[PDB]
Parts: C-alpha cells; sequence; structure tokens
RNA sequence: GAGAGGAGCCUGAGAAACGGCUACUACAUCCAAGGAAGGGCAGGCGCCAAAUUACCCAAUCCCGACACGGGGAGGUAGUGACAAUAAAUACUGAUACAGGGCUCCGGGUCUUGUAAUUGGAAUGAGUACAAUUUAAAUCCCUUAACGAGGAACAAUUGGAGGGCAAGUCUGGUGCCAGCAGCCGCGGUAAUUCCCUCCAAUAGCGUAUAUU
C-alpha cells in the first residue's frame, strides 16, 4: 500500500525539445544521412549503376536532349 | 468550536453550490441580447476603447 | 571583469517589469549588486519566463556574453544556487 | 519557558496525542490582518491537474494552512491583470485570494488536499507572494457580439446585440470590431427595430461576419476563508 | 531566442468556425477572405479608376 | 637529523629508554576539600556540502616457555564522467497507394516517399536457479530459465528556421507594419491538436584568461 513514484518523478526530463527515434540512435541517424546524400547526388552527377540489364537495351529511356552539351571544355 | 465549523459548512454549502450552479451572463465571455436580460447591460460598468 | 569569470551578486531591482513588449531587452535586464566589487550592474536574464524565476534579494551568479540594449553586459546564470536554465525547463526547483 | 493559553476547544484537549507535534507559531499584526493577497502562482511540475480559479485550495503560508480560493490572472502586457480561468501550464501567473496578510517575498506551498489517498504527488502550486491589498483590480473580457442585419457599403445596420435603445445610446460611441479585424464605431441606435443600431466600418463587412465588442467587465474574488 | 523557446510556446492557435445557425450563411472570414475580397476589390477599382482617367 | 619542559636517576647484550621514577616550572581533571590519580595521533568543521567511520592475517613476513597466542607491514573489497578503453538504444523482407523527389531567373536529372497494411528472424541490458572463486564475500570464468513492438526496457547537448487566435501591445494621412503570443468564447476526465534543418553524439554547452 505504498505510494508509487512514477515515470517523469524518477526521470526528471521536465521540458525537453521533442526529438526523433532515427536521432535515438545516432548510427541509424547516419545511415539514413547517407542514404539521402547518396540519394542527391544521383540527381545531380552521372552513376553508373551497371550496364544494360537484362533486358538489353530498351533505349534510351528518360528522354534524349539534343542542344545541350554537358562537357568540360579543356 | 463546532458553532464555527457548523456557520463556516453553511457557507460551504452556499459557495459549492454556486460552482455546482451556472454561470452569470457577465462571466461567461461572449454576452449577447438573447442570453441576458432586458435592460441588464445597463446597470453594470464596464471599459471599452 | 577580466579576473574571475562567474562574479557573485544580488538582484536589486528587475529594472521594467511594467514593460509592454514581453521578450524585449528592457523586460530582460535585471540590476545587480556585485558582492565583491560593490558596483551595481544590470544582467540579461534570457527569458521573461526566467524573469518570473529571478527575485527579490535572491543570490545570483552571473557571466558574461560573447558576439534593444547593446551594451548590457553580463549575464544571469544562476538564482540562489540552482541554474536557471534548470529553472526554465522543469529541472529543479529552488 | 511555560506558556499558558486560555480558550482552546475539546478537540484538541480531548483529542490530544504526542504523536502529532505541537506549533507555537509566532504570528505580526500583519500576519492577523485579513484582506486580499496579490500572489505568484506557477503550478507545481509534478501535479498532473490544473487548476481552475474558482475551485478551493489549501495553502501553507506563514503560519497556517488555508482554504480559499484564488483568482489566477495575467498581468498581460502590463496594462491589464486579466483574469485567467485556469493556472497557465508551466508559467507563472499572478494568483490573488482573501487571507491574512504576510509580508511579500514568502515562498509559499499549495495543495488541493489533505488526505493521504492521492496516487501521487499532493503538492498543487508553490511560489511567492508578490504583495497585498484590499480592493483586487482584476478583469475579465466581456464580449458583447451580434450580427449584421443590414449592409450598405460602410455601414451597417446590426442586430441581435443590444435589447433596447438606452443601451445603444450608453455605448453610442464605442469601438465595435468584426472578426475579419474590421474596426468600426457604433453612431446611433435604428429607431424602429428596437435593439437594432448603426455602426459604420473600415470596409464593407459580410452576412457571414459576426460583430464583436471587447469590454472588460471587473471581477472581485469571493472571500470565504477556513483553516 | 528560438532555442529559448517551449514547444508549448510554438502550439498552433486554434481558428473557431461559425455557429451552427451561421453555418447556413457561410464561411467567417478571419483575416486570409478578408484579405482576398480586399486586393480583389482594390484591383478592380484600380482598373476602374484608370479607365475613367482615360 | 630534533622530539608539556628543563635538571638528575634507574633496566638491559644493545637506550642518556621518557606514550617508565624524583624534584622544580606551565596548565588541567575526581573529591566527602584533608587528599589523589594527569600529561597520543587519527575524524568532522575551518584558515552551503562532493574519495569508506569497510573486511582480513587467508598469502608473504615478524615475535614470544612456544604447531595454538599475538601483528595499524601487507592483502581483499567499496565510491569515482578527472581521464583513458570497447560500443548498445535494432536487423531484414513483402504488398498497397501516391507522383514527384532532388539540385543550380530560367536551367539540370530520373525512380522516390507513406503517422500505408502486413510478415520474418536477432535477442543484450536486465531478472537470475545453481555451482565455483575466495579468510569470508564480491567481480571474473561457467551458467538452466525468463528477457522487445514504440502509448516503449522511454539519448542527450547546442544552434538555425517556418507556421498560428473572435488573444495582447505599439506605431500610422482605412484594409498596413512592428515586436511578439504557454494567456482565446466555453471547457480540466476538458481536450487529441504542427514542424523542419545543421552539428557533436554517452557526451555536450556556457563565461574569462587566452594561444
Amino acid at each position: 500500500g505504498k505510494r508509487q513514484i512514477t515515470w517523469q518523478i524518477q526521470k526528471n526530463k521536465g521540458l525537453t525539445p521533442n526529438r526523433k527515434k532515427e536521432q535515438r540512435n545516432p548510427r541509424v541517424k547516419k545511415r539514413k544521412k547517407y542514404e539521402e546524400k547518396q540519394k542527391k547526388l544521383r540527381s545531380v552527377k552521372a552513376v553508373y549503376k551497371g550496364g544494360e540489364g537484362p533486358g538489353g537495351y530498351q533505349g534510351e529511356l528518360s528522354g534524349i536532349k539534343t542542344n545541350l552539351v554537358k562537357s568540360v571544355k579543356l | 468550536h463546532e458553532r464555527r465549523q457548523a456557520k463556516i459548512a453553511e457557507q460551504i454549502r452556499k459557495l459549492e453550490a454556486e460552482l455546482v450552479a451556472k454561470r452569470a451572463w457577465t462571466l461567461a465571455g461572449e454576452a449577447t441580447a438573447a442570453d441576458r436580460p432586458v435592460n441588464s447591460l445597463l446597470g453594470e460598468d464596464m471599459e471599452f476603447d | 571583469f577580466g579576473g574571475s569569470s562567474h562574479a557573485k551578486g544580488i538582484v536589486l531591482e528587475k529594472v521594467g517589469v511594467e514593460a509592454k513588449q514581453p521578450n524585449s531587452a528592457i523586460r530582460k535586464c535585471v540590476r545587480v549588486q556585485l558582492i565583491k566589487n560593490g558596483k551595481k550592474v544590470t544582467a540579461f536574464v534570457p527569458n521573461d519566463g526566467c524573469l518570473n524565476f529571478v527575485d527579490e534579494n535572491d543570490e545570483v551568479l552571473l557571466a558574461g556574453f560573447g558576439r534593444d540594449i547593446p551594451g548590457v553586459r553580463f549575464k544571469v546564470v544562476k538564482v540562489s544556487g540552482v541554474g536557471l536554465l534548470a529553472l526554465w525547463k522543469e529541472k529543479k526547483e529552488k | 519557558a511555560r506558556l499558558v493559553i486560555e480558550g482552546v476547544p475539546a478537540e484538541f484537549c480531548k483529542n490530544f496525542q504526542p504523536r502529532m507535534p505541537i506549533l507555537v507559531g509566532g504570528l505580526s499584526a500583519t500576519e492577523d490582518r485579513f484582506g486580499f493577497v496579490q500572489v505568484r502562482i506557477k503550478r507545481h511540475r509534478w501535479h498532473k491537474k490544473i487548476l481552475k480559479t474558482g475551485d478551493p485550495l489549501i495553502f501553507s503560508l506563514g503560519w497556517r494552512r488555508f482554504q480559499t480560493l484564488p483568482i489566477y490572472s495575467i498581468w498581460d502586457n502590463r496594462t491589464r491583470n486579466r483574469m485567467l480561468k485556469y493556472t497557465p501550464e508551466h508559467m507563472h501567473c499572478f494568483g490573488t485570494f482573501w487571507g491574512p496578510l504576510i509580508a511579500p517575498n514568502t515562498s509559499f506551498c499549495c495543495f488541493q488536499s489533505f488526505s493521504a489517498s492521492n496516487p501521487g504527488f499532493r503538492i498543487a502550486a508553490t511560489g511567492t507572494v508578490l504583495s497585498v491589498d484590499e480592493s483586487t483590480e482584476i478583469v475579465k473580457k466581456l464580449k458583447l457580439v451580434g450580427t449584421p442585419w443590414k449592409i450598405f457599403k460602410n455601414t451597417a445596420f446590426i442586430k441581435d446585440m443590444f435589447n433596447s435603445s438606452l443601451e445603444i445610446a450608453k455605448f453610442e460611441g464605442a469601438a465595435i470590431r468584426t472578426v475579419s479585424g474590421i474596426r468600426g464605431q457604433i453612431k446611433r441606435a435604428l429607431s424602429k427595430p428596437e435593439g437594432y443600431f448603426r455602426a459604420t466600418f473600415e470596409d464593407k463587412i459580410l452576412l457571414s461576419d459576426i460583430v464583436i465588442l471587447k469590454a472588460w467587465y471587473p471581477v472581485k474574488p469571493k472571500q470565504f476563508y477556513n483553516p | 531566442m528560438s532555442s529559448l523557446r517551449h514547444a508549448i510556446q510554438r502550439r498552433a492557435h486554434k481558428e473557431r468556425a461559425q455557429p451552427l445557425e451561421r453555418q447556413r450563411l457561410g464561411i467567417l472570414e478571419k483575416k486570409k477572405d478578408y484579405r482576398l475580397r480586399a486586393r480583389d476589390y482594390k484591383k478592380k477599382q484600380a482598373v476602374l479608376k484608370s479607365l475613367r482617367q482615360k
């Protein structure tokens, strides 16, 4: 019949900023950060990502643009 | 004294009857002409721009 | 104020509790009686909520800055031993 | 030393036990004067409820323990102490009650019950005593609300708000407001639709709008006190 | 500061709808809808002002 | 090397032995006021508080009529984010829906998300039978058994930025702008509502001296 102490009493969190489950583990946070910055480098530069796959060249998917010269003058 | 806690107990009964009972229109913070009595806006005293 | 890093003090008058702006520097600054020096310097309490904790006559530890009144120079860090940010959060009583 | 006191009841005589100790607490005249006490309530961090104004409390001030009812109120931008209805969570309001006077900077404790059956943390509120007075000046916003009846360009006959031309004439220069953020002025009582009137506004309002008068009705705290 | 602000000091405050009687009459214009009809009317009267000067 | 203090004395194999006598010198305790016994370091506070008033001679060793009896050497443990070291707070699928996601004024790229629905394995913190280690305990080494679904077994410290009321305050040639807002009509067993980014990450901030 003893008065049990509650959880905020035991751990005085008080008023802390609400943080993330991904921030809870630092290894998960750098895993989800590298996946995003691997994703953003796909948008900027050109990654190899294998040659022709199984089907064998269904054409230049995602279009062909004829005016554009994506090259370094040398 | 039992006299003191008796009369104080009566005043407790009156007040907690007022806490149970309804809220007057001056304290319900948005009053209208349907809510209040007829010339009951006239008798009070407020502060407005 | 270059010999020591934190100075104790007496909260002398909460300067400008009658201001209108809730987080202006007028409301934030507090008059302080320095103990060992004897001077009176005002210091920034970093919130109006923390100003609700800074009370009269209390022993209050202050520090400096580093970077509405540019020129008030110190900073209230503790009130009666307990840290003022730990009073601002619900960490400790006093 | 010995202390002889006349006039002690048979509850303390006929129910005395040496388990519960006895204090001899030293009042002053200020501690013997009733009146209104202005008080800086903060809720406790580990009280779970919030504290209504009209709900009574048990107080730890001075030497004695009250059951009196406060009025919580924020000195909101320092022009009025506008009456709240609850204690703010995690913030210092200005409570005010009727009890004995105490000198300021008297830090104090606050309770909702003297019962052992509270499943957690009986302490209600903690703070410091701000000042003392009689005749408080605590203010609560009363709004008088009403509907546009006819809509001209800048004027508007509005309705359902005042009951009579006497009331219109009492408020016949008042700042009225539309919840679109549209100010206006009560001009004159419209004659035959009794209680309706004519206001003017800074622009054209809609029938969907709702027209408010933000007045400030005064609030007296109740006295009642018992230890 | 923004670091010196709590999480209850960032709660969005709730806009209040109309009473169920006025729900017939429509949307309670609060500040947004007022600014839409005010800027639209200002634009109309600006064009009509230019045409009257023509 | 010198030791309540000068002055003398005695023992022994070895001492000018003092934590042993005799006076004198400076204090001070029990008394039935004549008499007697009396002459250390450690602990706490100090010149607002932070390292146990721990357990043993079991080892190694020392001393005595001497296998027993004795040991303030030594050993065993407790606290400790001052450091220093290792590294938890999860891993992996499936489908459904969505059509944009991202990057530099107009450009450049092609699969991305979900507070979406479900399915799998993995358990280590801890709880802990035992036995063992030990002077005795503990740690260790073994160890049967329980031991994960977020509202939990409940990661922090700093900073930057967005949004918000029938609220508030201030300025002014309407309807704008500012600072700001735990505070709003009702309601407290009343309500179920809004965050994003950066850094270090069981560690991090702040102040001054500064280099």
